[PDB]
RNA sequence: GGAUAGUGGCCUACCAUGGUUUCAACGGGUAACGGGGAAUAAGGGUUCGAUUCCGGAGAGGGAGCCUGAGAAACGGCUACCA
RNA sequence: AACGGGGCCUUUCCUUCUGGCUAACCUUGAGCUCUUGGCGAACCAGGACUUUUACUUUGAAAAAAUUAGAGUGUUCAAAGCAGGCGUAUUGCUCGAAUAUAUUAGCAUGGAAUAAUAGAAUAGGACGUUUGGUUCUAUUUUGUUGGUUUCUAGGACCAUCGUAAUGAUUAAUAGGGACGGUCGGGGGCAUCAGUAUUCAAUUGUCAGAGGUGAAAUUCUUGGAUUUAUUGAAGACUAACUACUGCGAAAGCAUUUGCCAAGGACGUUUUCAUUAAUCAAGAACGAAAGUUAGGGGAUCGAAGAUGAUCAGAUACCGUCGUAGUCUUAACCAUAAACUAUGCCGACUAGGGAUCGGGUGGUGUUUUUUUAAUGAC
RNA sequence: GUCGACGUACUUCAUAGGAUCA
């Protein structure tokens, strides 16, 4: 015997116990109750709006350093402060202190990445292709 | 489903009420915010 | 192998092979019955007449000399214990058991056998309850055990 | 090697009653002489009681642990 | 309990194969042993066997020639319907056509290969490859 | 007996004390209309199905009706709640 | 020659009634075929009669669309169910297939596997036995109604006869009984052993105690040590061994009483009574709580001496609760084989514990012997 | 109140072994 009931009667027990035992998963449970995306980084979304406090790394000496590219921004959802990424420098002229900017998942720590601000598209102004609007 | 909240519950009191009367009655078995409990529990 | 214990002991009587009576064996068929009415007349179980015919009369097997079981031919001639014997025998082992309890109540280990008598008078009864052999309102109650017994 | 179909009679002899090729009773029954009257009366070899002689209600076997022993002065026949 | 005697009947019989035996005992005996050791007799991976009676569920002696790999019983006798054989000879055989699946149906106790031949179904009993 | 197109505690009067349940009743949750179907998978399985067809229910929320073969209708009526 | 499907025979046919047709069998006659007249099997239809399922085979059912899939040059294809062939003229013609679909319900062939019921106070089966007490009622009663007769049928009660008259093993499953044992298993009484502490008496006289060295401590009112006693409360050394017993925790002085138990022996008895187990229950080391008793030793807590020296570095003295017990609570352990319970099988060896069998073995019984021990 | 316990979500530390060669 390996434990579990064979009798050809024995469906109820399988049943019965198998639902009991699923719970154990952490998959299983999270996906029942609905707390996975207590993990996610925007709390179940896929991208969150932020307001630009300052850019940190304006004044850093080396250009284009990992440094410069970050930009200290406050959730507009909870109100907490994080770190996101810009492209690159030139993407940086173009943020400015207190526009709207979408954030996207992406120095160590830092896990967001700019995609809009003002909602326009960064990378259709680093192309020329838009012009932001204020 | 049931007894879930509603967008508007003032605009359905009618609805509202019949739950009101199947829960006396479902749970006639058993009968027979942060903050606001909080500050009742601190001010006793 | 034993129910209510650890051991697995198989120490039991082999019947021989031979379905009919041992040829030194010259007494009737009818003989041996009178034997058996005689002694449960004179109030002997089933199996203390076998032991008795077995060992001093040379009936090996009653079924085999007689063709019927001691129990049937007892019941065929009105010998019929009220309540069948091995039942008996459980239970007046459980009142001498409660006998002893209730002078000596801190005899734990006592206690605990009762309870294994007890359930192997349940599950007793429960099988003669269904073959009908003993009455379907029939409970072992641990007061009045005492009277079943006598 | 040994044939488990045919097996050897002292080696049947050895093994244990019921583990035999058919099992089958190691006891047999005796034809004990009551030293007085001179009757023959019938003993089981493993006797669990005091048997005694009808006539002259004598003892002739006394139980043990296996085999009776016979009392002493009885003649005894393997019936 | 004893609750398969099958079980321990095909058990001895394979642990008599892996020692290399020539011959084994089983008990007790009964007639879906004998008829499962015949189906084994005609495909051949067992030899002549004799039945002792003794008054009782009875004994066997079985003649091993070592051609025999493994025989097992498949507890409980699941209801098998003709198209469900197939995947019972593909789950329990190291190839198609290495072994037999045997099935006690309407029609008596026969390997898979005679119950296609003969369209019938029923209750599967074992294998033997 | 009343009522219904009609069976029926559907309701009434008088009677009994019954009925369901560890083979899970009852209560609770459901980001629960159900199915045909969709995806994945080697097979067992797991998940999805408001959404071209079928059936059910609703016409802001409760309640009650006229007409008519057919509606408790709401692109019909009356009251109350918002 | 292998594979499957049907029939018979072999002690093996469902029973009964009615109806329909009629084979074959006997026979006349005319040529295996027709024909006269009997007999009417088989088969079919219906009424009574009737153990119930599980399982599987086959057939219907499970809308269309969707999926798979046959045909078709939508210019190809995704698709759609279209289309194709002649043509001066009137026209001809192939398709719109097929499979799948769980469970439940229905019909059907199987009869392996697994259940279920039957004859035991016979209240049993059968009948061309024989009698009753009942109910029903076709036709003939011209017709209707009422009664009666005969008759038929159903049920019931007796009677007679027929019959192989009716009960499967007894699991190296389980329970029960019996016999001689076995155990540091349990409860209640009882007996003893020194030891510890204390007290009395007793002889002696400077230390005793503890440290790595000291000091708190006792001490000429006699300490420590010595001998004769006495009292109290615990615990059972050596024998003592992972050996024995118990479900586990656990159990060790003698004797008695009470009940309980495994194994062994049995040609005794019952006959599946069994395995595992949510719910529920009994016990559950040590510590611990409630209320009495006891309180020798050791001793959490508390106090106090010394606080110098690293192998002897946490030591000393007093010691509350506890340790013990009675009546109840608590229910935890490395509660360990860090290893579920039941059953089967798969090697040799010699040690040990309990029982049993066998020996013409040693010893004892010192009369034999029989026991006991080897 | 940089309070305790729990629940939830994360971060982090433990990877080299044999043979040849210099
Ligand atoms: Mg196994
Ligand atoms: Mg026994
Ligand atoms: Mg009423
Ligand atoms: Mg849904
Ligand atoms: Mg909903
Ligand atoms: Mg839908
Ligand atoms: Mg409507
Ligand atoms: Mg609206
Ligand atoms: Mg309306
Ligand atoms: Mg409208
Ligand atoms: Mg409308
Ligand atoms: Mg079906
Ligand atoms: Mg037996
Ligand atoms: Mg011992
Ligand atoms: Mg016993
Ligand atoms: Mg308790
Ligand atoms: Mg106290
Ligand atoms: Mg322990
Ligand atoms: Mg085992
Ligand atoms: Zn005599």
């Amino acid at each position: 015997g390996k434990g579990k009931p064979r009798g050809l009667n024995s469906a109820r027990k399988l049943r019965v116990h198998r639902r009991n035992n699923r719970w154990a998963e952490n998959n299983y449970k999270k996906r029942l109750l609905g707390t996975a995306f207590k993990s996610s980084p925007f709390g179940g979304s896929s991208h969150a709006k932020g307001i630009v406090l300052e850019k940190l790394g304006i004044e850093s000496k080396q250009p284009n350093s990992a440094i410069r590219k970050c930009v200290r921004v406050q959730l507009i959802k909870n109100g907490k402060k994080v770190t996101a990424f810009v492209p690159n420098d030139g993407c940086l002229n173009f943020v400015d202190e207190n526009d709207e900017v979408l954030l996207a998942g992406f120095i160590p720590g830092v896990r967001f990445k700019v995609v809009k601000v003002s909602g326009v598209s960064l990378l259709a102004l680093w192309k020329e292709k838009k012009e932001k609007p204020r | 489903g049931t007894y879930r909240k509603r967008f508007n519950e003032k605009a359905r009191s009618g609805h509202m009420a019949k739950l009101k009367e199947l829960k006396r009655i479902r749970n006639k078995q058993f009968t027979r915010s942060k903050v606001s409990r909080l500050k009742k529990k601190r001010l006793d | 192998g034993r129910m209510h214990s650890a051991g697995k002991g198989i120490s039991s009587s082999a019947i021989p092979y031979s379905r009919n009576a041992p040829a030194w064996f010259k007494l009737s068929s009818e003989s041996v019955i009178e034997q058996i009415v005689k002694y449960a007349r004179k109030g002997l179980t089933p199996s203390q007449i076998g032991v008795l015919l077995r060992d001093a009369h040379g009936v090996t097997q009653a079924r085999v000399i007689t063709g019927n079981k001691i129990m049937r031919i007892l019941k065929s001639n009105g010998l019929a214990p009220e309540i069948p014997e091995d039942l008996y025998y459980l239970i007046k082992k459980a009142v001498s058991v409660r006998k002893h309890l209730e002078r000596n109540r801190k005899d734990k280990d006592a206690k605990f056998r009762l309870i294994l008598i007890e359930s192997r008078i349940h599950r007793l009864a429960r099988y003669y309850r269904t073959v009908a052999v003993l009455p379907p309102n029939w409970k072992y109650e641990s007061a009045t055990a005492s009277a079943l017994v006598n | 090697v040994q044939d488990l179909l045919h097996p050897t009679a002292a080696s049947e002899a050895r093994k244990h009653k019921l583990k035999t090729l058919v099992q089958g009773p190691r006891s047999y029954f005796l034809d004990v002489k009551c030293p007085g009257c001179l009757n023959i009366t019938t003993v089981f070899s493993h006797a669990q009681t005091a048997v005694t002689c009808e006539s002259c209600s004598t003892i002739l076997c006394t139980p043990t642990g296996g085999k009776a022993k016979l009392s002493e002065g009885t003649s005894f026949r393997r019936k | 309990t004893r609750s398969s005697v099958l079980a321990d009947a095909l058990n001895a019989i394979n642990n008599a194969e892996k020692t290399g035996k020539r011959q084994v005992l089983i008990r007790p005996s009964s007639k879906v042993i004998i008829k499962f050791l015949q189906v084994m007799q005609k495909h051949g991976y067992i030899g002549e066997f004799e039945y002792i009676d003794d008054h009782r569920s009875g004994k066997i002696v079985v003649q091993l020639n070592g051609r025999l790999n493994k025989c097992g019983v498949i507890s409980p006798r699941f209801n098998v319907k003709i198209g469900d054989i197939e995947k019972w000879t593909a789950n329990l055989l190291p190839a198609r056509q290495f072994g037999y699946v045997i099935l006690t149906t309407s029609a008596g106790i026969m390997d898979h290969e005679e119950a296609r031949r003969k369209h019938v179904s029923g209750k599967i009993l074992g294998f033997v490859y």
